[PDB]
Order: structure tokens, then C-alpha cells, then sequence
């Protein structure tokens, strides 16, 4: 899945 | 302590999803609604391990290729219709189908059921695949090679059960707040494009006598040090995954007990575009891999446990271990800065003509910090050979960017779906719906291919050495670093570990406490 995040 | 009387929560989830229709999307604010909303057949606890979802029992033959799941005989919608096997084919016919245009098509060819790949091709209907209701609350699959991680597969976002007739009656508009009907702890009371997400109790849930949680808020805030501010205040449970690199240290001390962190399946990149000029440039590519000093992200600009990487898969995920690192990534950089030099003259940049692209990203502070450092790092490295631009759009967009191969170098962070290497591996396949760089080269293709009839650990681990190998040597992306997942949780809120390799959170797994 992508992530948003980091 | 005791159990809160009121058992709400607001989590940030950090971005407006782009669908809450599980064929529709590929990320994580998307899914982390989605396993709220719907179960598949099997879903797990707070550190990602197995247990009954909507299938209460199941098993495999001896070769791991037929899949038998026995569904809850009495369970229903959140509407009142049963939930059948019949669900679970309407489901996975829908995502392989090419009329669905799912981001994630490809994930039943990696599971090998009968025909998935096919059906994805338009070779054959949908109806052709190997999944059936052998009756009401017996659903088959059906493998064309061994897949003995098929259960964990199956807690996959993609592979979530819709409601047919539901679906079938309302099309694609199912997916309104008014429509949805869903299996899940929770159902939609409401949303607010880019505010707010509100959760209430899905009471049909199959589990609901054991749900604590009665309502919670899912968040969009997209910076870091919003959400530290706050959760500083007071009106957020849990921030999402990232913190302020500059804070970090601090907020660990002063939040003591708050901070969650640990190391994750998941790998940080720049995705180049391998069919956009000049990426298309296995030259260039290499330049970009050589100039770029993973060391300077994971200790100047981050700091907070991220590992360099040079290869995309983790080499710590199961059956990764004989991944090698490549043989540039020991050498020092002034050596890797000449080398990368040459082949951009070699290819007709210089500093009056540098090689000029933007680096697309979605809008959050931590991604423009990399950014920035990488876009610093390049041109410095090279001497003026490369001058770079940053694009920050909303989530959203950036994701149609990524897709419509509109971008030249695209900010990237895949996690890992399942605990097995081929959750990365898999994406490289120039067939694989998830492959948005556009690299495709038969070679990995085929070592990939090699490996789905292994039958054992160490052949499969071999095979996945060599397409990393294969897509290291081709320089198809530019892989920076494994994840970290730091987050802040109030010391109210328990059921989270943060160790779930997948870092799946469903609030059914969550409660509050007092005092």
C-alpha cells in the first residue's frame, strides 16, 4: 500500500 | 484505572482519502477507513496476528493451492442482507475486472488464483475466475501454484467483501455516506471533505458484543508538527505515523510513555518515470542512484531510526535475507560523485544545460524536507549537473499524477501488504497494476515468475535475490530508506502495540481507560 505519511 | 464510560477517539489519519471503495484505491488513509467499514475473511489483532473474520473456519489441501473458508452462517450487513460466498465472488470478480480499473487489479495474480492474470488481460471474463461459492457459506479459491501465505494475503484491503446487491443496484455511487453497507465494527455517520471522518458502532457487526469503541473521528491533517500541536492540546488521541524530526528527541522525553516507534515494512523512495525521457535513461538513473547520499535523510534530515536502503524490498521481511545491497552503496562518495558525473556528461548535461526535472510529492513537512535535501544533495554532488524543482500537491492529486505517469521523479513509500518479500517484489512486474515507475524488464519478470513454484523457503528467497538484483542493475528507482512508524498515543488509549508488520489499526482492537 502507499503511505502518506513519514 | 477502569474503562472509560465514554469510549470515543479521534486519530489523525492525515489525508483526504481518495475513495472509501476498496477496488478504487491504493493507499494507506484509504485503507485504514476501509478495514473500519468492511471484514474479509480473516483480519487480525493489534500486533497483526491471524483470527476469524467473516469466515469462522477454514483450511488448505496438503499443496497449498485450494482454500476453503466457511462463513458465518447467521451474519448480515449493516443493512440486514446476508453476507454469502456469493459476496466474496461478486468481490474479487469486480477487483480483477479491467471495467473496475482497480489500482490494486494484480493483487489476485499474486495470490495465483485461476485466471486472475488473464481476467486483468481481458483474455477472459471475470466469471472465469477460480473462486466459488460452493454454497451460500462456502467460498473456494483456487490456486495455480502453491501459496502457503494465502491466509494472510487475505486480510488485504483489496480483497474485502462488497455488498452485491447493494453494489449492483447503485454502481460505483454505493460508496456514498447515504448508500454504504458494509460488514466492519463501524459504519459512516458522517463526513466532512478534508475535516473530518465520524464512526458509530456498526451494531450487526457479527463481533460487536466484544467492539468498546462506540465512536471515533478520523482526522486529515497533513504536517506533522499540526498534529503534534494538536495532540499537545488535547484534542487528538493519536497523531498519525511521522513526527517533527527537529522534536522528536524532546517529545520522547517529555511525552515519555506517548511515543510509539519501532522499525517497519516499509521502504521510502523516488520513483523515477522509466518510460518518460530522459528516465528512460538507464544511464541517468544510475547518475541519480550514485549522486544521492542515503546517510545525509536517515541522520542529518530525519534521525529517528530509518535505515538506508538501496534496494526496495526490506531485507528483513520474511524470505528476504539473501537480498544483497549493491556494490555502489560501498563505495565512498566522492568516487560514487565522479562516476555519476561522467555519465551525466556522458549524456550531454553541464552547468549551463543541467539535467532539470521536479520531484512530485504530497503535501506534508517531512516529505519537502527530503525533498529538499535531495534536490540540494543532487546539485551539489554533481557540480551544477542537476538543477531540481519541488511539486507538492494534495494527497489525492498526487496519486492521479503517480498513475497517469504525469511526473518525471515522484516521492514514494510502499509498506509491505503481507509479511512475505513478494509484497514488494511483486510490484516491479510489468504487468503489476501497482507499477507506476513503468519499469518492465522480462528477465525480473521471469525470476519473479520462477518463484511462485518453488517449493520451499530458500528457492523463493534465492529467486527474490535475483530480481533485486535484476531491477538494482537496471536502477529502475531510487531507494532511500526503510520506515520507522513514530506516533503519538495518549497513555488513555490502549489496544495499540504498533507491532503489527502490516500497521493495520481497527478501532475494534482499541479502548479507553480512566483515571
Amino acid at each position: 500500500g502507499i503511505i502518506n505519511t513519514l | 484505572t477502569q474503562l472509560d464510560e465514554k469510549q470515543h477517539i479521534v486519530i489523525n489519519n492525515g489525508a483526504e482519502p481518495q475513495s472509501f471503495d476498496p477496488h478504487k484505491t491504493e493507499g494507506v488513509p484509504e485503507s485504514n477507513v476501509a478495514y473500519q467499514l468492511l471484514e474479509g475473511l480473516v483480519t487480525s489483532d493489534s500486533e497483526g496476528k491471524l483470527q476469524p473474520g467473516a469466515a469462522e473456519s477454514w483450511e488448505n489441501t496438503p499443496d497449498f493451492k485450494t482454500w476453503t473458508f466457511h462463513l458465518r452462517k447467521d451474519a448480515k450487513w449493516s443493512n440486514g442482507d446476508p453476507v454469502t460466498a456469493h459476496d466474496f465472488v461478486f468481490a474479487w470478480r469486480r477487483l480483477v475486472d479491467p471495467a473496475t480499473a482497480a489500482p490494486y487489479a494484480s493483487y489476485l495474480s499474486y495470490l495465483q488464483v485461476e485466471n486472475a492474470q488473464d481476467i486483468i488481460d481481458g483474455k477472459k471474463k471475470p466469471a472465469e475466475l477460480g473462486v466459488e461459492a460452493k454454497d451460500d457459506y462456502t467460498f473456494v479459491v483456487h490456486a495455480t501454484n502453491p501459496v502457503p501465505y494465502a491466509v494472510s494475503l487475505t486480510t488485504h484491503q483489496s480483497l474485502l467483501p462488497l455488498p452485491q446487491k447493494v453494489v449492483e443496484k447503485l454502481g460505483d455511487a454505493w460508496v456514498k455516506k447515504e448508500n454504504y453497507v458494509g460488514n466492519g465494527a463501524y459504519k459512516l455517520a458522517n463526513h466532512i471533505i478534508n475535516e473530518k471522518i465520524e464512526f458509530e458502532r456498526n451494531p450487526l457487526y457479527w463481533n460487536d458484543k466484544e467492539t468498546v469503541i462506540n465512536s471515533a473521528t478520523f482526522l486529515a491533517i497533513e504536517n506533522p508538527s499540526t498534529d503534534v500541536a494538536r495532540y499537545r492540546a488535547g484534542d487528538l488521541d493519536m497523531t498519525s505515523y511521522g513526527l517533527p524530526p527537529e522534536q522528536f528527541a524532546k517529545l520522547k522525553k517529555e511525552l515519555l510513555g506517548e511515543v510509539y516507534v519501532t522499525r517497519t515494512l516499509g521502504t521510502y523512495s523516488y520513483e523515477l518515470n522509466n518510460k518518460k525521457a530522459p528516465f528512460d535513461n538507464v544511464n541517468i538513473r544510475k547518475a541519480l542512484n550514485l549522486s544521492l547520499d542515503r546517510n545525509v535523510i536517515t541522520d542529518k534530515v530525519l534521525g529517528q531510526g530509518q535505515t538506508p536502503t538501496y534496494v526496495f524490498t526490506p531485507t528483513y521481511i520474511e524470505e528476504g535475507h539473501l537480498i544483497q545491497q549493491p556494490a555502489y552503496s560501498k563505495e565512498p562518495m566522492a568516487q560514487r560523485n565522479e562516476e555519476a558525473i561522467k555519465l551525466l556528461e556522458e549524456a550531454g548535461y553541464s552547468k549551463a544545460n543541467p539535467l532539470k526535472f521536479s520531484i512530485l510529492y504530497n503535501t506534508n513537512e517531512n516529505h519537502k524536507k527530503v525533498a529538499i535535501a535531495a534536490a540540494s544533495m543532487w546539485k551539489a554532488n554533481t557540480k551544477g549537473l542537476i538543477d531540481v524543482k519541488l511539486e507538492n500537491q494534495e494527497w489525492k492529486t498526487y496519486i492521479d499524477s503517480r498513475r497517469a505517469g504525469r511526473y518525471d521523479v515522484a516521492r514514494a513509500g510502499w509498506h509491505a501488504d503481507y509479511n512475505q518479500a513478494t509484497t514488494f517484489g511483486n510490484y516491479f512486474l510489468s504487468n503489476s497494476s501497482n507499477n507506476t515507475a513503468k519499469y518492465a524488464n522480462p528477465e525480473y519478470d521471469k525470476a519473479m515468475a520462477e518463484s511462485y513454484a518453488a517449493t520451499d523457503a530458500e528457492g523463493r528467497a534465492k529467486a527474490y535475490a535475483k530480481a533485486e538484483e535484476i531491477l538494482g542493475k537496471d536502477y529502475g528507482i531510487v531507494p532511500i530508506f526503510n520506515y520507522v512508524n513514530p506516533r503519538l498515543v495518549k497513555p488513555y488509549v490502549k489496544g495499540y502495540s504498533g507491532k503489527d508488520p502490516q500497521d493495520h489499526i481497527y478501532l475494534r482492537n482499541l479502548y479507553i481507560i480512566k483515571h
